[PDB]
RNA sequence: AGUGCAGAAGAGGAAAGUGGAAUUCCAUGUGUAGCGGUGAAAUGCGCGAGAUAUGGAGGAACACCAGUGGCGAAGGCGACUUUCUGGUCUGUAACUGACGCUGAUGUGCGAAAGCGUGGGGAUCAAACAGGAUUAGAUACCCUGGUAGUCCACGCCGUAAACGAUGAGUGCUAAGUGUUAGGGGGUGCCCCUUAGUGCUGCAGCUAACGCAUUAAGCACUCCGCCUGGGGAGUACGACCGCAAGGUUGAA
């Protein structure tokens, strides 16, 4: 809400955590896929996604915040309406670092449903 | 074809190097096997100085 | 029917009233295959409208038709891998050719009594909005009008 | 033939962890509505965990040279600053003038777990706490959860040691993929003194497969097998920290 804002957005396959925020921490404003009603498999969908940076930008009112430099991490489908839905003021998506989550098979997984 | 390439050296390994830091698989390269091999493992006595990076 | 695109197979022919919606429509409301009978409730009972409800049914047909019909439709069409329905572009014969029975099915409505002149009730608090014809319009139509679905389905 | 051997390979093996996936912990540079959860949700961290990382050394693995490559008899197997180590032998063989083959004496030793130090959590996985189910769930599903998950010392052995291939003598087309390393050599043509995996001549076995680099044909030993169970149940003899073995008429 400093007259600029730094995009640090998530989404797990479940709870696309978009965050538009400030360089440091500074608590700017988030979003969610639980914060414009859907859950039956319209969580992380194209058509379900369609405006789901304006819980963010317009409601924020005095920012319209301005570029990303975007670290698009934390990545699934919900990722492309994160972005290109991230241009509703002049949000201007601008740069991108390609660092996803890549850890570097030194964890242990969780399970396999069949 | 080349002659020797040791921890001296850490960009005449960037010949063949990725991006992220690491280096490109062999089949995809196609060279001397071994002088291929000692001058990939110097770059990998650098991982140890890690002069390159794994992620940015 | 292994292929399809079959028309209306129809070049509606009307008699004395000069329309194409006219004359699709008399065969609709046509009470038990009565062509005399709906043709005299389209001459003398379709134009005594206004004498009974207020305005005449000759020019005011394309209010209760087009301020009426619906777009989004609800047919299953499974995409994907769940189970979300897809509406059809509203085109010429899904749509004119299917939302133009508002007069057969809303003439056993109206309860003034006079069937006759219920049937011909059908034109007022219909025309417009908030009526008792177009009350299965707006729990229709008002579904997908701002929830969007599939765009690269096959339907 | 074996030691001489250029030595030379490949994850043959012993190399602390300087540095890095540094992890679910959290005041935090930063803050709160989410790290996150799903056939079906509660599970589940918020009456001041959060999002990724500013100190981020550490419990640890080389994560990237990593290939089916290849040391070695099968179990294997990954930077090294490298602490060490043999043979293997690829070329002919210097020495000696048979320099002997399967190998029940012995010894034996060989997968996570089962096993030995206390470390024992990075905390996942057993139990499952728990939701939920079409007519039908403590459940493959689900955050979290006490052996173990982080091991330098006693001895082992059941597995599809599914390698279900036991090892001396050559072999009737050789090419072929080629292996560090090479007989003639000099990003140019290669042959086994060689090695592997083979499409597969040729000929056998039994329907099948092997093949110049052979289950086929010829000299070999510990041997088993010689229609099925039941049968390893009376009972049993000897090893033995332990799973236990390892025996044995009906």
């Amino acid at each position: 809400n400093i007259e600029n804002g730094v995009a640090h957005i998530r989404s797990t396959f479940n709870n696309t955590i978009v965050t538009i925020t400030d360089e440091f921490g500074n608590a700017l404003s988030w979003s969610s896929a639980g914060a414009l009603g859907f859950k039956g498999s319209k969580k992380s969908t194209p058509f379900a996604a369609q405006m789901a940076s304006e819980t963010a930008s317009k409601s924020a009112m005095e920012h319209g915040l301005k570029t990303v430099e975007v670290t698009v991490k934390g990545p699934g489908p919900g990722r492309e309406s994160a972005i290109r839905a991230l241009q509703s003021a002049g949000l201007e998506v601008t740069a991108i670092r390609d660092v996803t989550p890549v850890p570097h098979n030194g964890c242990r997984p969780p399970k396999r449903r069949r | 074809g080349i002659t020797h390439i040791d921890y001296k050296d850490t960009e005449l390994l960037k010949r063949f190097i990725s991006e992220r830091g690491k280096i490109l698989p062999r089949r995809v390269t196609g060279t001397s096997a071994k002088y291929q091999r000692m001058l990939t493992t110097a770059i990998k006595r650098s991982r140890h100085m890690a002069l390159l990076p794994y992620v940015k | 029917p292994r292929k399809g695109s079959v028309p209306k197979r129809d070049v509606l022919p009307d008699p004395i009233h000069n329309s194409k919606l006219v004359t699709k429509l008399i065969n609709k409301i046509m009470l038990d295959g009565k062509r005399g009978t709906a043709q005299r409730i389209l001459y003398s009972a379709f134009d005594l409208v206004e004498q009974r409800s207020g305005r005449d049914a000759l020019e005011v047909f394309e209010e209760a038709i087009n301020n009426i019909m619906p777009v989004l439709e609800v047919k299953a069409r499974r995409v994907g891998g769940s189970n979300y329905q897809v509406p059809v572009e509203v085109r010429p014969e899904r749509r004119t050719t299917l939302g133009l029975r508002w007069l057969v099915n809303y003439a056993r409505l109206r309860g003034e009594k006079t069937m006759e002149d219920r049937l011909a009730n059908e034109i007022l608090d219909a025309a417009n909005n908030t009526g008792g014809a177009v009350k299965k319009r707006e729990d229709t139509h008002k579904m997908a009008e701002a929830n969007k679905a599939f765009a690269h389905y096959r339907w």
